[PDB]
């Protein structure tokens, strides 16, 4: 009764007559035949009378009318647990890195309702991305859905990869679900993760643009099922049980495009911009599973970093506004700032963080309130930066200091900074200690200063990190130590 | 003064032309999408 | 009773066959046993033929097969109503989801599908409802017992305005409040609204202690979002019918509409306009007409309406627009300019903006503010390319006053202290009117524009300007 | 009869024929009649004209 036959193969959908006792989201098998050694699966979704339409998770040219199909008896699920760490996997959980089969004991079902509405707690623990601008102005807490929205080639994937790289000893399990990305891009990402040793806590779910339409639609849900397994139960990382996960849905706009073509090949009525009427439900049910559970339900969390690609900086399109209305805050990456040398092209004017401001280290917020205020002053004075010294009532000094902070926010790729280094640099900048440094040599200064903290005075960094959770950060001990370190660096070194 | 003011006005007009061209491209794409969606709805409701 | 069998499962729509003499009614509720002792309560929508009905899942419906039995309950979805529903958080089906115990059988259960109040029951009495927000209390004043809505895009402050309204008015209600989180995203709702409603104390009783909360959040399948608004309205209608005043906050009515659209797409209806249901107007009328205040009791409704992309011509907000006593429009351009109470004064109207209802000076000030802003909007194209210098002296003064007015509408909120590092500010309607009259009279012309940003009344602007000196 | 005189003059105000057309479009689409422009039925001009002539 669990065996059916394909009676039609179409645009990624096969009709599968005679497959009774199938539940509404089974993973049918299509057992192998001559010319196809490996089974390719499908999701039975339209369980109409005497016909079970199923979308094919793979190439649809391999199956034929009259093919025999078996019912696995389970809703579509992905293997989850400790064995997924360090593996690049198919959205079905099958390995594609050639390192061997995935070892696992449980499969978590994708496509499930979020943990709940009672079952949540406000974010309190920060996610240290390692970017000065993001960690200072756009704080991200564990359990926060922070969209990364920008144009093409604006550093969104670079921001996500830096965030993943910074979670080395932070007790975080990172997942990178690249949806619709080129296989060359995913290979470069995985090579970068292996280069810095991040893969020992990182899972990669790859759904290449060449892959099927049914894939790239279950890829974010497979990754989110893995992240929910990390959230609910936790895994043994660095010898300790971690229940904190950080997932990056790379290019959810391509996910929306893949779901749109899946819906349209299923002859569903299009909505706005030819997308199906439930694309908002798609992304909402995907992202709602990224939560911060209270201590009654485990206390774990799943941070989400969705990525949205815009066209000509159009924030007000359909999918970008859908994801903005779903996610908590936005990290907007300007193309103009990206091409002007501000490589972490954070649009401070419009990038926000609805939550996570309370989920910030008190050191970072204490030294970043002044930074945000003076960046706001610099943006206000940007329109007035066209006068030949016609304004000088500390306005020239404010413009110079805003340019100084803007140059400080400029950060090279693949170099995340620890929280102590970030707060030390921000305190040095916000306490009028870089004002004698010329604009082009600030970044080098920062680097040199960090080296001076790494080699000469590690105890200053340790003291800074120890009292980062104090209600008032600049306690006289750490205040004196950091003042002495900054003055000593300004003495023994040059202006830069 | 007239030369400088008209140069600034020309630059602002070019910026406005760029913004209006972006808006027109969005409007044209939306119009064609609406047209093809309406035609597909009117055809699929009577054939299959 | 009337046990039938599942025939088809398309999305959340389940087609089930029943015996000829025991077909369920149109809005009847039918339970799938689903195993494990917990049912799936589908709601019928259509009757197709010889015992064939179509129902909406109101749940996951992701792991159930064809041929499963379906038990007809014989009655529509019934939710508890009464004082037992105060201080509790409910589902679309009326089942509590908080840690508290289940609602007892002695509590009256009412169907979620009731007729709206008739024409004789309608109450047209209108008076000012002070909110403490300058742009809301001046341009589009709230009506006590009247329907007001806050339209907006995605990143604009709709939830922040709802939260500020709750923080301002829910401590003094003389009644009860009901919050319908239809597609509310469950982070800014029960994770935050319920936490802040248990922290606000009213004479040793929290606001949450006199608040019903019903949450059809975004994670829910379309059926839960499609009927959760009606569930909350059924719970509020009990307190309305017994005379108690009701403060009703429904967040993102557009989520209700979108759920209806997805269900209609799965139901095989022919779509209208941009993929919307053919029955959009009737569904909007069914939900919205039950919100109206009557002679027995009053409901002061404050809905939020999401605008897809930024298209105010979308059928869902357009259908919402005609069901309101006060309209507030939130614009992305104003929000990106850091005027975070980003209400467009030219696109926001109110019915009680009449000199007889709200006052002669209030009406005069609001109309002059709107006239100045309309003149600014007309001269925007002149200012964009020629600049300010080409305008006449009167036009220059009008544009300067309009810019100061645009900055002055921004107001720091108590719930927005994390974004702006300023304390929350409450401005009475009289102070708002007096401050804007003083701004229009000529006072503040010497003050620079930046001192009108995120302030209270005009005295705060004067104090800041004197402090800067 | 009105104020003692036989009035034969009437002034009818259809406060929303856009909503009337929306209702008729809903009727036609629920009847599965072929849509026209903006999903309106073909006889939606014949409707209002029949009312307005
Ligand atoms: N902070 C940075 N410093 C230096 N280079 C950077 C930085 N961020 C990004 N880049 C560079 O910008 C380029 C594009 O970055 P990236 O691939 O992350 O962007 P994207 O928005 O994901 O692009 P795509 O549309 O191709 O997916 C790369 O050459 C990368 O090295
Ligand atoms: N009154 C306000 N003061 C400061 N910031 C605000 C205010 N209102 C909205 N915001 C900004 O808007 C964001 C919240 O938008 P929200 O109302 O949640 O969007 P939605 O319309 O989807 O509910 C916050 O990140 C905040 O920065
Ligand atoms: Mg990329
Ligand atoms: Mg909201």
């Amino acid at each position: 009764v669990n065996v059916g036959t394909v009676i039609a193969v179409g645009d990624g959908v096969a009709r599968l007559s005679g497959l009774d006792q199938v539940v509404a989201s089974e993973i049918v098998e299509f057992p192998p035949k001559a010319g196809r050694n490996e089974s390719i699966y499908g999701i039975a979704l339209n369980l109409e009378q005497d016909s079970v339409a199923a979308i094919i998770l793979g190439d649809d040219e391999t199956i034929e009318e009259g093919d025999m199909v078996t019912s696995t008896g389970r809703v579509i699920s992905v293997p989850v647990g400790q064995g997924l760490l360090g593996r690049v996997v198919n959205p079905l959980g099958q390995p594609i890195d050639g390192k061997g089969p995935i070892v696992y004991e449980k499969t978590r079902p994708i496509e499930r309702i979020a943990p709940g509405v009672i079952t949540r707690k406000s974010v309190d623990t920060p996610v240290q991305t390692g970017i000065i601008a993001i960690d200072a102005l756009i704080p991200i807490g564990r359990g926060q859905r922070e969209l990364i929205i920008g144009d093409r080639q604006t550093g969104k994937t670079a921001v996500a990869i830096d965030t993943i790289l910074n979670q080395k000893g932070q007790g975080m399990v990172c997942i990178y679900v690249a949806i619709g990305q080129r296989r060359a891009q995913v290979a470069q990402v995985v090579g970068t993760l292996e280069r810095f040793g991040a893969m020992e806590y990182t899972i990669v779910v790859s759904a290449t643009a060449s892959e099927s339409a049914a894939l790239q639609y279950i890829a974010p849900y497979a990754g989110c099922a893995m992240g929910e397994e990390i959230m609910e139960n936790g895994v043994m990382l660095n010898g300790q049980l971690v229940k904190d996960a950080l997932i990056v849905y790379d290019d959810l706009s391509k996910h929306a495009v893949a779901y749109r073509q899946v819906s349209l090949l299923l002859r569903r009525p299009p909505g706005r911009e030819a997308y199906p009427g439930d694309v908002f439900y798609l992304h909402s049910r995907l992202l709602e599973r990224a939560a911060r559970l209270n201590e009654e339900y485990g206390g774990g969390s799943l941070t989400a970093l969705p990525v949205i690609e815009t066209q000509a900086n159009d924030v007000s399109a359909y999918i970008p506004t859908n994801v903005i209305s779903i996610t908590d805050g936005q990290i907007y990456l300007e193309s103009d700032l990206f091409n002007a040398g501000q490589r972490p092209a954070l649009n401070v004017g419009i990038s926000v963080s609805r939550v996570g401001g309370a989920a910030q280290t008190r050191a970072m917020r204490a030294v970043a309130g002044k930074l945000k205020g003076e960046l706001a002053q610099f943006r206000d004075l940007a329109a007035f930066a066209q006068f030949a010294s016609d304004l000088d009532a500390t306005t020239k000094a404010q413009i110079e200091r805003g340019q100084r902070l803007q140059e400080l926010l400029k950060q090279p790729q693949y170099q995340p900074l620890p929280v102590e280094d970030q707060v030390a640099v921000l305190y040095a900048a916000t306490n009028n200690y870089l004002d004698d440094v010329p604009v082009p040599l600030i970044t080098k200064w920062r680097d040199d200063f960090l080296a001076f903290l790494r080699t000469a005075h590690p105890e200053v960094r340790k003291l800074i990190y120890d009292n980062r959770l104090d209600r008032k950060f600049p306690t006289p001990e750490v205040k004196e130590a950091l003042e002495a370190a900054i003055k000593e660096f300004k003495a023994t070194s040059n202006y830069s | 003064a007239r030369m400088v003011a008209m140069r600034n006005a020309t630059n602002n007009a070019k910026d406005l032309v760029r913004d209006l061209t972006l808006s027109f491209n969005k409007a044209r794409q939306a119009a064609i999408t609406k047209e093809v969606s309406e035609i597909a709805s009117g055809a699929a409701a009577l054939t299959s | 009773p009337a046990k039938g069998v599942i025939q088809e499962i398309i999305g959340v729509v389940i087609r089930a066959k029943f015996p000829e003499d025991e077909v369920p009614e149109i809005y009847n509720a039918i339970e799938i046993p689903l195993g494990n002792g917990d049912r799936l309560v589908c709601e019928v929508q259509q009757q197709l033929g010889n015992g064939v009905v179509k129902a909406v899942a109101m749940g996951s419906t992701d792991g159930l097969r064809r041929g499963l039995e379906v038990i007809d309950t014989g009655r529509p979805i019934a939710v508890p109503v009464g004082p037992a529903t105060l201080g509790r958080v409910f589902n679309v089906l009326g089942d509590p989801i908080d840690g508290m115990g289940p609602i007892g059988p002695e509590v009256e259960r009412r169907p979620i599908h009731r007729d709206p109040p008739s024409f004789e029951e309608q109450n047209t009495q209108a008076q000012i409802f002070e909110t403490g927000i300058k742009v809301i209390d001046l341009i589009a004043p709230f009506t006590r017992g009247g329907k007001t809505a806050i339209f907006g895009g995605a990143g604009v402050g709709k939830t922040v305005v709802i939260q500020e309204l709750i923080a301002n008015i829910a401590k003094e209600q003389s009644g009860f409040s009901v919050f319908a989180g239809v597609g509310e995203r469950s982070r800014e709702g029960n994770d935050l609204i319920h936490e802040m409603k248990e922290a606000r104390i009213d004479e040793n009783t929290t606001v949450f202690d006199k608040t019903v909360m019903v949450f059809g959040q975004m994670n829910e399948p379309p059926g839960a979002r499609l009927r959760v608004g009606l569930t909350a309205l059924t719970m509020a209608e009990y307190f309305r019918d017994e005379g108690r005043d009701i403060l009703l906050f429904i967040d993102n009515i557009f989520r209700f509409v979108q759920a209806g659209s997805e269900v209609s797409s799965l139901l095989g209806r022919m779509p209208s306009q941009v993929g919307y249901q053919p029955t959009l107007g009737t569904e909007m009328g069914e939900l919205q007409e039950r919100i109206t205040s009557t002679k027995r009791g009053s409901i002061t409704s404050m809905q939020a309406v999401y605008v897809p992309a930024d298209d105010y011509t979308d059928p869902a907000p357009a259908t919402v627009f005609s069901h309101l006593d006060a309209t507030i429009s939130l614009e992305r351009s104003i929000a990106e300019r850091a005027i975070f109470p980003a209400v467009d004064p030219l696109a926001s109207t109110s019915r009680i903006l009449d000199p007889n209802i709200v006052g002669e000076e209030h009406y005069r000030v609001a109309q002059e503010v709107k006239r100045v802003l309309q003149r600014y909007k007309d001269l925007k194209d002149i200012i964009a390319i020629l600049g300010m210098e080409e305008l006449s002296d009167e036009d220059k003064l009008t544009v300067q006053r309009a810019r100061k007015i645009e900055l002055f509408f921004s107001q720091p909120f108590t719930v927005a202290q994390q974004f702006t590092g300023r304390p929350g500010k409450y401005v009475p309607v009289k102070k708002t009117v007096e401050s804007f009259a003083r701004l229009l009279n000529g006072e503040g012309d010497h003050i620079p524009e930046s001192f009108f940003y995120m302030q209270g009344d005009f005295d705060d602007v004067l104090a800041a300007y004197e402090a800067s000196q």
